[PDB]
């Protein structure tokens, strides 16, 4: 089987370059943040804008949807997070605790808590109800990279410049494992797959790595993009195909074979770094979006 | 920051 994504939209809102894009858990909307300071929301299927989000200070570099898709949570260089009601665009809570820029940032399944990581190298995990900080993991030496939950919620994979990759028990907030590289690339995106045995983790030597860490033994290994200077988002394709999708710093939106590892689609169309892409949760469906040279949000539809 | 190289 090979995909066949074809252009559909191409939305252009901000006025900065785009730092990420996320599809709604219900499969409604598409949400966009960027260096504008600015979150915008769209529609997932015919990429109609549906509102602007103001509030935080300075620019965006991530957000993330509630389980509920009623919920986005954003973070910014102003050094906070943000919480905020989708439906009116009201800021619910400011999630203040970091000492530098806000990075990257996820719900956990329940969504009752938000893991966030900085560049003051901090991983916090935060209450949504209350909007407090019920946890600072002194997770690395480097800029937070990424953060996300498991599909339990019991864990967070964390990665950083500094060359790690770590577990995390969510409910103790000891570090469950480490993930170690004897070449120690920058580690610049993780994410766990979608049952929880495996972590998606890219290093900025134009690798992307498929790891069990419960052995800490590579399993799958992804090339052929180029990856070298900045933290791209990458994603477990299930909807049709078992792909793996990443950005690239090529221009290009790149496609691999999860078990062959081959290059199964190159999307072009962007002329910047594609810093960000994203998959709808029922549809065949991906979402694009790149720098300052673009600014653009693609959206991109296949068959299988 | 996501947008700028570290």
């Amino acid at each position: 089987v090979k995909p066949n994504y074809a252009l559909k939209f191409t939305l252009a809102g901000h006025t900065k370059a785009v730092s990420s894009v996320k599809f709604s858990p219900n499969g409604e909307w598409l949400a966009s943040s960027s260096a504008d300071k600015l979150i915008k929301i769209w529609g997932a299927y015919d990429g109609k804008f549906e509102k602007t989000i103001s509030g935080h200070k300075l620019g965006i570099s991530d957000v993330a949807w509630s389980s509920d898709s009623n919920l986005l949570v954003s973070a910014s260089d102003d050094k906070t997070l943000k919480i905020w009601d989708v439906s009116s665009g009201k800021c619910l809570k400011t999630l203040k605790g970091h000492s530098n820029y806000v990075f990257c940032c996820n719900f956990n399944p329940q969504s009752n808590l938000i893991v966030s990581g900085s560049f003051d190298e901090s991983v916090r995990i935060w209450d949504v109800k209350t909007g407090k900080c019920l946890k600072t993991l002194p997770a690395h030496s480097d800029p937070v990279s990424a953060v996300h939950f498991n599909r339990d919620g019991s864990l967070i994979v964390s990665s950083s410049y500094d060359g790690l990759c770590r577990i995390w028990d969510t409910a103790s907030g000891q570090c469950l494992k480490t993930l170690i590289d004897d070449d120690n690339p920058p580690v610049s995106f993780v994410k766990f797959s979608p049952n929880g045995k495996y972590i998606l983790a890219a290093t900025l030597d134009n690798t992307l790595k498929l790891w069990d860490y419960s052995k800490g033994k590579c399993l799958k290994t992804y090339t052929g993009h180029k990856n070298e200077k900045y933290c791209i988002f990458a994603n477990f394709s299930v909807t049709g195909g078992k792909w793996i999708v990443s950005g690239s710093e090529d221009n290009l939106v790149y496609i691999w074979n999860l078990q062959t590892k081959e290059i199964v689609q190159k999307l072009q169309g962007h002329t910047d770094v594609v810093i960000s892409t994203a998959c709808h949760p029922t549809e065949n469906i991906i979402a694009s979006a790149a720098l300052e040279n673009d600014k653009t949000i693609k959206l991109w539809k296949s068959d299988c | 920051a996501r947008t700028e190289v570290y």
